[PDB]
């Protein structure tokens, strides 16, 4: 029973460390928007001090 | 007060340099209370993907003197004049009826105390929800009945 | 049916301070599964019982798996966040177990499932009262490699905190920035000189701010995905120890 | 006097100011700690693990 | 602007069992209104000083 634990636990596995990518992917995301709507920040402050 | 001795149309090209150019049009600077700004945007250059366009009449009340300056911003008007993306060579009609919002008239540092004063405001959003403006200051006056 | 078990843990009946009071759960099975009784049950289980069940099907599965558990305090504090940890440590363990037929199978865990009274009386009632070598190396290199990669983990999430706290002055710096910009310019009456170096006010503060941002923007969510696979490391670690 | 004072005041809010941009500097540290042991981390693994993608 | 004040009460940091524990809630004030100061406030009230306030 043993054994058969060990290969499901490598099917498991296989199933992680596909897994985890993609948790961070998302992760990515999350960072890749906030800069670029970082940048869109400032642009939106500028908007306003050439209103100024 | 009675028309003005001159009432030159508002002209002007802007941009955002290589991906967007218009040039807008209104066709008086001074209005009275029940005029109509009549008008149009025209599309130079679009690298840009446009949701939809607004014109804003925006209300400022500036009240102190000198460094003691407190302005109170109000926007009386949200008024869409386009929807959807253009190309260039496109020219877009505006007619927004000023009767409709019950404007108070231009005042100009009223016993060197306070103004009130008008703005058009274009506002052109993309489909990221990118904000770009030009703000033109408009005299609003009251009409004399014959 | 065995993964399709329905299972919310809400009702954060969060037995109120003692410095390690616990978190009582409804945990409503909707269960089509006809390895739950009850198409819905609820019941409404205390932190303890549910470490304890999940012990109990790493008791009565005998290698065959058992995931981590509901989240430990052992770094929790008992934060609703982590008590969320726990609720949701427990969904997810629960919920795996589910779509695994055999786990979703530990009678104790219908009972308790189905059953408000914790895994305890559940538990008297029911007993009614390669070679050996490639392997262990594998687990050892195994192991040793996931020990690093969580130190590592851990380092990164370290580094996590930092960018956070590290939103710190910045925002302070930023902020004052703006104040400070705004004190020479109220000092400075000479209005359009007042306004801009109070623009510069706003600015600092708002360009401060988006900086401020950033931390719980991304870092945030990097901490938070990184510590789950520490969580499931944690587990699995104890996946092994069972198996031992 | 008017002058004095302000410029007394205009003076400590400087100090003030200086000392802000001090901890600007040291604000940007760890940071780069956190992100040179964050790329040693990230750069550990990928040197131990096997699978190329 | 005075109804336009928008208020989210969230974040049960409910503070654990003492038998009289006080939860203590995201206050987020996101406010256009022009009485708070702040478009977005978050403060982290108690109880205890709602009831006083």
């Amino acid at each position: 029973l043993f054994e058969d634990m060990g290969r499901l636990l490598r099917s498991e596995l296989d199933r992680f460390e596909r897994e985890k990518v993609e948790d961070f992917k998302s992760g990515v995301e999350t960072f890749l928007e906030s800069a670029v709507e970082a940048q869109k920040e400032l642009i939106e402050k500028w908007e306003t001090f050439l209103m100024q | 007060r009675i028309p003005p001795e001159l009432n030159s149309s508002i002209k002007m090209d802007v941009g955002i340099e290589d991906c967007l150019h218009i040039e807008f049009e209104y066709s008086k600077s001074k209005y009275h209370l029940k005029d109509v700004i009549v008008g149009r945007i025209y599309f130079l250059l679009v690298r840009l993907k446009i949701k939809h366009m607004e014109l804003s009449i925006i209300r400022r009340e500036t009240t102190g003197v000198a460094p003691n300056q407190y302005n109170e911003s109000e926007t009386l008007v949200r008024f869409e004049i386009m929807d959807g993306s253009p190309s260039r060579g496109e020219t877009i009609p505006i007619r927004l009826f000023l009767g409709g919002f019950d404007l108070t008239p231009t005042f100009r540092d009223v016993n060197k105390k306070f103004s009130t004063r008008y703005y058009l405001s274009l506002v052109l959003i993309d489909e990221d929800a990118r904000r770009y403006f030009k703000q033109s200051e408009i005299i609003l006056y009251r009409q004399p009945p014959e | 049916a065995r993964p399709t078990f329905h299972i919310t843990v809400g009702d954060p009946h969060k037995v109120g301070d003692l410095a390690t009071s616990h978190i009582v759960y409804s945990v409503r099975t909707k269960t089509t599964s006809k390895a739950y009784k009850q198409p819905e049950f609820e019941v409404k289980r205390r932190y303890r019982d549910f470490l304890w069940l999940y012990n109990t099907l790493h008791s009565n599965n005998p290698g065959v798996v058992v995931p981590p558990p509901p989240e430990k305090q052992a770094v929790g504090r008992f934060e609703s966040n982590f008590v969320e940890s726990r609720r949701a440590a427990l969904e997810k363990m629960l919920n795996k177990i589910a779509a695994h037929p055999t786990l979703q199978l530990d009678a104790d865990l219908k009972l308790f499932l189905e059953s408000e009274s914790f895994n305890i009386d559940v538990k008297h009632k029911e007993r009614k009262e390669n070679k050996f070598v490639e392997q262990d190396d594998w687990f050892h290199d195994r192991r040793v490699y996931l020990d690093a990669l969580e130190n590592q983990l851990k380092a990164l999430l370290k580094a996590m905190d930092n960018m956070v706290a590290q939103r710190k002055a910045m925002a302070e710096a930023a902020a004052d920035f703006s104040a400070s910009l705004h004190a020479l310019s109220t000092v400075e009456l000479s209005p359009t000189l007042s306004g801009p170096l109070d623009a510069l006010s706003e600015l600092q503060l708002a360009i401060r701010d988006v900086y401020e941002r950033q931390a719980q923007q991304d870092v945030l969510t990097f901490g938070i995905i990184i510590e789950e696979y520490i969580r499931l490391i944690g587990s699995v670690k104890q996946a092994f120890s069972q198996r031992q």
